[PDB]
């Protein structure tokens, strides 16, 4: 069992001796600090830095759907009908 | 003989004069700790006492008493030289500014920087200094007593004499004793050769409670340091014995000693089915106006820092149910003998004599302690129970081996079922 996870008392980690954690209690401080800040700048951002990703690929893909969908619409035509018969 | 004098000027000295007392000491006090203190002159209040303390003594031992609260220099002497031991401390005080003003910190400063260094060392000072930090966050009484190494190192003379001035006035000092000698000639020698000046009583600056979690995962260490606490009652108020009788009933334990197998305390036998817990220390630390209430805890093994704060805190919880009359009936006892115990060396009661009449105005003897602890039936603590601990927030810190210490949520959950 070397697995690359263990339990709580030894997780894998190395040693990390000068680090220091600090959280309020949540009894003492507030759920919405920055909701209505973050669902809109935050959201955003992220947004933002993601969108060119899913954007090409997308124009890329859908681009070439509406090229395949028209040129079937056209076949199915009456002006296609020749070409439906050429290319078949 | 707890009677009081006060001088022509308002400085009050209050005795504890006890015929059998087996040395005497006298030490005069100034309401001004870490708590009257700021980040940028955090330790001045030890480093200007240091310095006093300092001083040539006349065959007297002087040391320093340092707190988040009081801070003053006690002088210690075999009961027929008290009288000198007075006149010393009276000319330290009269000429403290004077000796500040030529006296070189760099020596002093070094002293303090290396206490407080030793103190960072030292796991369950560490611990503890963070926990009282960590639930006093942004206040003054976060700041460590005897300061920290870079604040230290940026102290200056002007420092500790703006503070001196502030805080060495006759309305925020005060004057302890205690050992077999006669008041009246103590009273006398001080007046004829203590002069300070007029200052109105610096306002104690306010804290507050906030349940919080410092965690200084530190791996190398052999074992895991921790401390779990909620706002206790501090000193002035009615709850303050109750909250030392609480802490009682879950009392002390140490794996190693003869005592453990055999111990009262109910976690003392839920740890030692699987020796979850090395040590563990429930203890009521209690401040001006604010106290501390919960336990000390050092775990040996990485795999039960969890089990033991689930037990521990689930013992927490029978004290608004389910407590028994044995157990007030033991930690009514257990705290009155601790409570005589800190009392017995000369100079632990002149401390306490200070503590008091700066903090509170008034003291009780034994005599009036042990009548309030013994009225404390097994109703009042579990209302103290439910008021203070039965799901509220708890301040957590810890060093060693954290990794198995769950987060916050966990810990604070188990405060209610």
């Amino acid at each position: 069992p070397h697995t690359y996870m263990g339990w709580w008392g030894s997780l894998g980690s190395p040693k990390q001796k000068y680090i220091t954690q600090y959280t309020i209690s949540p009894y003492a401080a507030k759920p919405l600090k920055g909701a209505a800040y973050n669902a809109v700048f935050n959201t955003f951002r992220r947004t933002k830095n993601q969108f060119l990703y899913v954007a090409i690929p997308f124009v890329v893909v859908w681009s070439i759907w509406t090229r395949a969908r028209d040129y079937n619409e056209y076949l199915y035509t009456k002006e296609g009908r020749e070409e439906l018969e050429r290319v078949n | 003989g707890v009677k009081y004098t006060t001088l022509s000027n308002g400085v009050t000295v209050a005795t504890e004069t006890n015929p059998a007392a087996k040395t005497s000491s006298v030490g005069l006090f100034f309401g001004a700790g870490s708590r009257s203190e700021h980040s940028h002159s955090n330790g001045i209040s030890a480093l200007t006492t240091n310095v006093l303390a300092s001083q040539s003594a006349k065959g007297s031992l002087l040391t320093a008493k340092n707190d988040r609260e009081f801070n003053g220099i006690i002088a210690q002497t075999t009961n027929d030289n008290i009288t000198e031991a007075g006149k010393l401390i009276a000319s330290i005080a009269s000429n403290a500014v004077d000796i500040v003003e030529k006296t070189d910190l760099t020596k002093h400063k070094q002293y303090l920087s290396a206490q407080a260094s030793a103190v960072e060392a030292d796991p369950k000072s560490k611990v503890l200094s963070h926990l009282y930090s960590s639930a006093f966050q942004g206040y003054s009484l976060a700041l460590p007593t005897l300061g920290t190494t870079e604040s230290v190192e940026n102290l200056e003379n002007q420092d500790s004499l703006r503070h001196l001035a502030k805080h060495l006035v006759n309305n925020n000092t005060v004057i302890a004793a205690s050992g077999n000698f006669d008041h009246d000639k103590l009273a006398d020698a001080i007046e004829a050769n203590l002069k300070i000046a007029e200052g109105v009583k610096p306002e104690i600056k306010p804290a507050s409670f906030l349940g919080s979690e410092v965690r200084m995962r530190d791996d190398t260490l052999p074992k895991a340091y921790i401390s779990i606490a909620v706002h206790g009652e501090g000193l002035n108020s009615p709850n303050y014995y109750l909250a030392k009788v609480a802490a009682a009933i879950y009392g002390d334990f140490y794996l190693h000693s003869t005592i453990a197998k055999f111990t009262s305390p109910k976690l003392a036998s839920i740890v030692q089915e699987y020796n979850i817990v090395e040590s563990y220390n429930h203890y009521s630390k209690s401040f001006s106006d604010t106290g501390i209430w919960g336990y000390y805890a050092e775990i040996a093994d990485k795999f039960t820092v969890d089990d033991f704060t689930h037990f521990s805190l689930k013992e927490w919880n029978r004290l608004s149910i389910s407590i028994s009359e044995a157990e007030v009936a033991r930690a009514k006892a257990q705290v009155k003998t601790a409570l005589a115990k800190e009392l017995a060396n000369s100079f632990a009661v002149t401390s306490d004599i200070a503590e008091k009449v700066l903090l509170v105005g008034h003291r009780q003897s034994l005599r009036e302690a042990f009548e309030k602890i013994d009225a404390i039936k097994v109703n009042d603590v579990k209302e103290w129970g439910k008021s203070k601990v039965w799901d509220r927030d708890i301040v957590i810190s810890g060093t060693g081996l954290i990794e198995d210490l769950l987060d916050y949520n966990r810990n604070r959950n188990e405060m209610a079922m």
